RNA sequence: GUGAACAGCCUCUAGUUGAUAGAAUAAUGUAGAUAAGGGAAGUCGGCAAAAUAGAUCCGUAACUUCGGGAUAAGGAUUGGC
RNA sequence: CUCUUAAGGUAGCCAAAUGCCUCGUCAUCUAAUUAGUGACGCGCAUGAAUGGAUUAACGAGAUUCCCACUGUCCCUAUCUA
RNA sequence: GCAGUCAAGCGUUCAUAGCGACAUUGCUUUUUGAUUCUUCGAUGUCGGCUCUUCCUAUCAUACCGAAGCAGAAUUCGGUAAGCGUUGGAUUGUUCACCCACUAAUAGGGAACGUGAGCUGGGUUUAGACCGUCGUGAGACAGGUUAGUUUUACCCUACUGAUGAAUGUUACCGCAAUAGUAAUUGAACUUAGUACGAGAGGAACAGUUCAUUCGGAUAAUUGGUUUUUGCGGCUGUCUGAUCAGGCAUUGCCGCGAAGCUACCAUCCGCUGGAUUAUGGCUGAACGCCUCUAAGUCAGAAUCCAUGCUAGAACGCGGUGAUUUC
């Protein structure tokens, strides 16, 4: 098991937790949960998000 | 006519009738086949399930693409607080089933499970087992006696086992009970491995052991009156549907001329019982241990409880266990566990497996930090720390 | 699936049925396929065949040049856009669905591939994943 | 008052507060709703529903009784200070 | 050539809301179509104010295909009153 | 429609591997007829949807035999209904055709199952068009278009629930009985082996996965939100602000808990008796023979184990059994 980071929002990742997501220009992200994620496909700005 | 489209049938029939159970606890139609040749030991135990949490490890089936490779898996928890023993009693053949002819029991016994007798306890005068008691008070005479009316006779014994439920965080404050049967040899013997058990609190980590399979018992949620699509998983009917579509059109044909058994019908789902079977153990529990929680590869001080608390049932300060799996019965419950009936090879009845890491992040929401201390260090200060 | 799986699969959840389309990541010259049908698949009383990565199906070309268009041919997934997940206990999901054709038996009738794709049509396909510059 | 507007929504004067009520919250229902991935494969049949929806600006087909088609299509924008 | 007509269906039109045999023959749209469209015509039994051929716009009219849309379906779930 | 018989012939040769003429015996009621017995003071009229059950004359799945069966694949046959038997275009369709997946894509009954269970597409009223016939109202298993689908609260049956009486009451518990369930395929090895001239090309064991079904759970993923919990936006009222009200839950973003999903996860047994069949010994019949006596092994079979209710008239064991 290896820990990692919220693609969006900066947090520890334990395994089976939490999504991922990718992007056919090949690119990964992690997301601890559906919130990051909904951002995400929101697209938005996680520097004007204040918890991150 | 022919009908059309030949299909599965829904449901099992060999569950029926599914109805409610004449008890909360799931009672054991079997047993495992004992042979004379060993020590005794009991072939179950009791516990009250507490949830599930996450478990990772490193698989080790020669073949499969992730061998040697984590994984994660399911488990549960099942609070197993040293079990009582309070008496046993004897059963022998018949042409007509086997049965009993005494039930023996301790003298001194704990106020914490005679209430299952009583259903008004806070007012009696509590008289139980008492002219019992003055049984004793004589060296054994009316008691031993009873041991040796039963090594006399009764091919079959078993024992009478109840907990030490006030440990536990709930306010049942009334214990359970149960029987067990005994699978070493010489019944003389396994009397007398009771005779002294009398009284004496027992812990399965002396009787189950990890990476053993097992069968567990007990009595399925409670969710209701059901209508025919769930509690059977029929068909839901289209759009424009008179009278509800949530429904089985055709329960029967004109002749012949009744209602099958065999039809989804509406009724009750849950607290029902059954035998789930073969669900491994990956680990033990020690309510005098700190470091429940931990690993050979994780390494820190943390139990199995998680932050924040388990949902509905709280901590596991006793002695607990870890089995692989979703099992029959929800939080809070009394899950009668039990050994195999049999010897399963598997290839995976067979895997010493050994334990990565264990999740104890909350799940009374969708936790990140295992612990305090971790969530502090990430976090740092806040308005509350000084 | 079938005659050219290089193994097998460990079960993933199915997300590209009939009547489905998804977008071709090859150079073969059409844009995108019609997921009409699977290999081995289930078979059930009005349910419908459902595919899913690495998986092998027919489908047809609607965009595309004329000599793939209007007939069937045989694909093959590479992804999903639909959450499977990974017995390091993961769940992913692609942004597309995607697929590819070959032959039979698992000769990419194209050359090349784009974007992503995943480890299981990879290493449940070889040919794919050689021409494949990409994998997760 | 918003708004184009006696549209809908809210409010003042004036009038009402009336339809058997209480605790519960299972099925089946009625009426409204929401749903991943897919997208009519259901289907007799896209019935229901969902989407589009205003205003400004641009762009605008074949056909045409040359009057229309035309909100064509199809695209953008819209807040607050 | 010939029988016959009071006259012998002209021009136009179609498997058409009229074409039994018929799921007509060909081509198309489809992966695939008794459908839909186009065309052919010995047309059981088309056809000229019994109105023929066509026709812009209009149509809660019927019928087909495509895009978008979506719990119609896969495949079922949940909440509300 | 289904099955047999005798064997002219076909099959290189060969009647009977597989086939079968000329004739012939029968069977089923799933076609359609035939009859008119019931029902015209009314049994809801085709088809589809859903749901269950049942049969066997078996497509597949098990086990075996036969082959003109080397292997391979195929074919004829046998016990077996246990288990399975699909997605779709067009047609109102039944039926049929086509496509495609398939291990396989078998036939069928149940008041031509099934309308107080749907639908109402066709048929089969009334309106309307056309064509042919008819002088005409009008007709046409000729076409087309639109056209109200009622009632259960009763009895039983099915499901689930409660329940008086057996000295009371409580706790543990046996098991008559009844039901039952798991099924199917692929990949790797074997094995490019066996076999075969070669082309080609296997099998059991064994491992990993999956399909269909079932039963449980809901850690995580996803879904759902009246937690009206949080925050955000409009419109309007509260003098302002603050905090808020209504907006048939105002709308939006999140959204814990709960529920839930092959959209998620886990699990799904081992022994016997046997069929077919092949066999041991061995008679009749001084030989032989799987059989008569006897006997062996052996199937997806049967019964058990196991799993589920617990007989409300089936039961044991056991604790305690009121005083003014």
């Amino acid at each position: 098991m290896k820990v990692e980071i919220d693609s969006f929002s900066g947090a520890k990742i334990y395994p089976g937790r939490g999504t991922l997501f990718v992007r056919g220009d090949s690119k990964i992200f992690r997301f601890q949960n559906s919130k990051s994620a909904s951002l995400f496909k929101q697209r938005k700005n996680p520097r004007r998000i204040a918890w991150t | 006519s022919h009908r059309k489209y030949e299909a599965p049938r829904h449901g099992h029939l060999g569950f029926l009738p599914r109805k409610r159970a004449a008890s909360i606890r799931a009672r054991v139609k079997a047993f495992p086949k004992d042979d004379r040749s060993k020590p005794v030991a009991l072939t179950s135990f009791l516990g009250y399930k507490a949830g599930m949490t996450t478990i990772v490890r490193d698989l080790d089936r020669p073949g499969s693409k992730f061998h040697k490779r984590e994984v994660v898996e399911a488990v549960t928890v099942v609070d197993t607080p040293p079990v009582v023993v309070v008496g046993v009693v004897g059963y022998v053949e018949t042409p007509r089933g086997l049965r009993s002819l005494t039930t023996v029991w301790a003298e001194h016994l704990s106020d914490e499970v005679k209430r299952r007798f009583y259903k008004n306890w806070y007012k009696s005068k509590k008289k139980a087992f008492t002219k019992y008691s003055a049984k004793y008070a004589q060296d054994g005479a009316g008691i031993e006696r009873e041991l040796a009316r039963i090594k006399k006779y009764a091919s079959v014994v078993r024992v009478l086992v109840h907990t030490q439920i006030r440990k536990t965080p709930l306010a049942q404050k009334k214990a359970h009970l149960a029987e067990i049967q005994l699978n070493g040899g010489s019944i003389s013997e396994k009397v007398d491995w009771a005779r002294e058990h009398f009284e004496k609190t027992v812990a399965v980590d002396s009787v189950f052991e990890q990476n053993e399979m097992i069968d567990a018992i007990a009595v399925t949620k409670g969710h209701g009156f059901e209508g025919v699509t769930h509690r059977w998983g029929t068909k839901k009917l289209p759009r424009k549907t008179h009278r509800g579509l949530r429904k089985v059109a055709c329960i029967g044909a004109w002749h012949p001329a009744h209602v099958m058994w065999s039809v989804a019908r509406a009724g009750q789902r849950g607290y029902h019982s059954r035998t789930s079977i073969n669900h491994k153990i990956y680990r033990v529990g020690k309510g005098d241990d700190e470091a429940n929680g931990a690993t050979s590869f994780d390494r820190t001080k943390k139990t199995i409880t998680p932050m924040g608390g388990f949902v509905h049932y709280g901590e596991i300060k006793n002695d607990f266990i870890m089995v692989k799996g979703c099992i029959p019965g929800n939080r809070k419950r009394i899950v009668t566990l039990r050994k195999s009936l049999y010897t399963n090879t598997s290839r995976k009845a067979l895997e010493e497996v050994s334990l990565k890491w264990i999740d104890t992040a909350s799940k009374f929401g969708k936790g990140r930090f295992q612990t305090p201390a971790e969530k502090h260090a990430f976090m740092g200060t806040l308005k509350k720390d000084l | 699936s079938g005659n050219g799986a290089q193994g097998t699969k460990f079960r993933i959840s199915l997300g590209l049925p009939v009547g489905a389309i998804m977008n071709c990541a090859d150079n073969s010259g059409a844009r995108n396929l019609y997921i009409i049908a699977v290999k081995g698949s289930g078979s059930r009383l009005n349910r419908l065949p459902a595919a899913s990565l690495g998986d092998m199906v027919m489908a047809t070309v609607k965009k595309g040049k004329p000599e793939l268009r209007k007939k069937v041919m045989p694909a093959i997934v590479v992804r999903q856009a639909k959450s499977w997940r990974r017995r390091d206990g993961v769940f992913l999901y692609f942004e597309d669905n995607a697929g590819v054709i070959a032959n039979p038996k698992g000769e990419m009738k194209g050359s090349a591939i784009t974007g992503p794709v995943g480890k299981e049509c990879a290493d449940l396909w070889p040919r794919v994943a050689s021409n494949s510059g990409v994998v997760v």
